[PDB]
């Protein structure tokens, strides 16, 4: 364990557990889910990453999910080509709550940290359930990764402070 | 030429754009600036400019008006019985702004 | 810890608390409430009750067919004399809370709970690796009447609907 | 003429036969109305001929197969050639499996 600062590469070897959107918003119906190979999909372009504590619990619902869903397209303005949502939950119910955000598409994924072994790995997890930080990535090597240590608080890991630090970058 | 003194509260999370600061203290212009009594309208619109320390003016005003999801008590009154944002603010009122929401 | 069986004729165990959020009515999942503790040993201690476990909410056998079938009969076990239905899973209160709406449980017909780190689970005998057994426990003025876990997965054939109404039948 | 087969059983079924998967056992090519002997004829036999426990409840009910028995006619399920009514043919397997799955 070490802490993930800007300017490392990202780790490799990183894999989340999550169902794949199929467009339906039917929280009773779950797919099938499958390993996605974060290493891989970060390794070219700009990707944002955020996790947090709780799938369904109020300040990951009201305060923090809710401010991505609302600035999709002032992410996709500044060239975000994905944004990654992930934590402890297993792969069903992070399926049910991005459902839950109205997330049919693939604009926003909702993954699994299983037994937050990649949260662990760099030191922002605890008691079973991720912290609630953001890292942004581009062409595979880190440009952002802060954690919000303040209860409540979505200083560090929010839209907001993701937007601020893309403005300091140029590309697609 | 006279000004109204007021304490106004944040609390919910809200206190997060003050730093951490709930009780603050203004005194208010007690005319607008087309020389009517001054209101909570014209309160929250200064707080929006002249007292925040966080840049996300969203999470506390939205197209000029204040977010959803923020209760507002005038004295320990909901000001929706007082009247939303035309209530003529008093001297030594203390006015409560709090966030439904968790978190911010 | 401690793991002792829970059968038929012993008394409901003491100390035994879930974590929930009451049914407000609303069926917004992006809304939650606040969890509180449920005091199942107080509850089961008079009336009909029954205790179902899951081992885990939104997750295909846990959904399609296991709460299911209690939600489409709540009428016959209504009239069979059951005064309670909790479901309960490893799950926290606030995922609990959003797989009930999920359902359409808007009142207190079936309450969703929260076995945390599957404590009293654990005590039966019926949990493994974080997650509660599939179990069902019918209780009766703090007496236990039936408690069996389908072992094989996606089998709801001990612990379903249809088993619990056929024991309350039999008396 | 008779016609010989091999029958198997698993998943618990091998309990209700001395715990003996498989059996080898001569039909009648044609059953009591003169018609070629099916599947349906077979699983009738089994169940007053070779079954060694008295509750025939746990293998046939009411004169069809007990429902959680998977048939395998020669490893293919016998929705896909005809149900209770594959005419059978020499040196066929048929395999009965319960499960609990798939409820
Ligand atoms: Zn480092
Ligand atoms: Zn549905
Ligand atoms: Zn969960
Ligand atoms: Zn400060
Ligand atoms: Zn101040
Ligand atoms: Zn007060
Ligand atoms: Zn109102
Ligand atoms: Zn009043
Ligand atoms: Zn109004
Ligand atoms: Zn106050
Ligand atoms: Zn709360
Ligand atoms: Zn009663
Ligand atoms: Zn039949």
């Amino acid at each position: 364990m070490a802490p993930l600062q800007p300017g490392d590469s990202f780790p490799a070897n990183v894999v989340f557990s999550y169902i794949p959107p199929t467009g339906s918003l039917d929280l009773t119906v779950s797919g099938r889910p499958i390993e996605y190979n974060a290493s891989e999909a970060l390794a070219k372009g700009t990707s944002v990453l955020v996790a947090v504590p709780g799938a369904f619990t109020p300040t990951c619902q009201e305060k923090h999910v809710t401010g991505f869903i609302a600035k999709l397209d002032q992410l996709r303005q500044a060239g975000v080509d994905r944004v990654l949502f992930i934590a402890s939950n297993d792969a069903f119910v992070m399926s049910a709550w991005g459902k839950a955000n109205g997330i049919k598409d693939e604009s926003i994924l909702f993954l699994s940290d299983s037994d937050t072994a990649f949260s662990s790995s760099i030191g922002w997890a605890n008691a079973g359930r991720t912290g609630r930080y953001a890292i942004v990535v581009k062409d595979g090597k880190v440009v952002y990764a802060a954690v919000d240590t303040v209860r409540g608080s979505t200083e560090k890991s929010g839209v907001d402070a993701v937007l601020t630090v893309l403005g300091n970058q140029g590309k697609l | 030429l006279e000004e109204i003194p007021i304490t106004v509260d944040f609390s919910g999370g809200l206190e997060m754009l003050f730093d951490n600061q709930r009780r603050h203290s203004i005194s208010l212009p007690a005319k607008d600036t087309e020389g009517k009594p001054v209101t909570i309208a014209f309160l929250i619109d200064y707080i929006s400019k002249k007292l925040m320390k966080d840049p996300r003016t969203d999470l506390f005003v939205l197209d000029n008006h204040i977010r959803p999801g923020i209760l507002v008590l005038i004295n320990d009154a909901d000001w929706e019985l007082e009247g939303e944002e035309a209530y003529e603010i008093q001297p030594n009122d203390n006015i409560l702004f709090v966030s439904t929401l968790h978190g911010g």
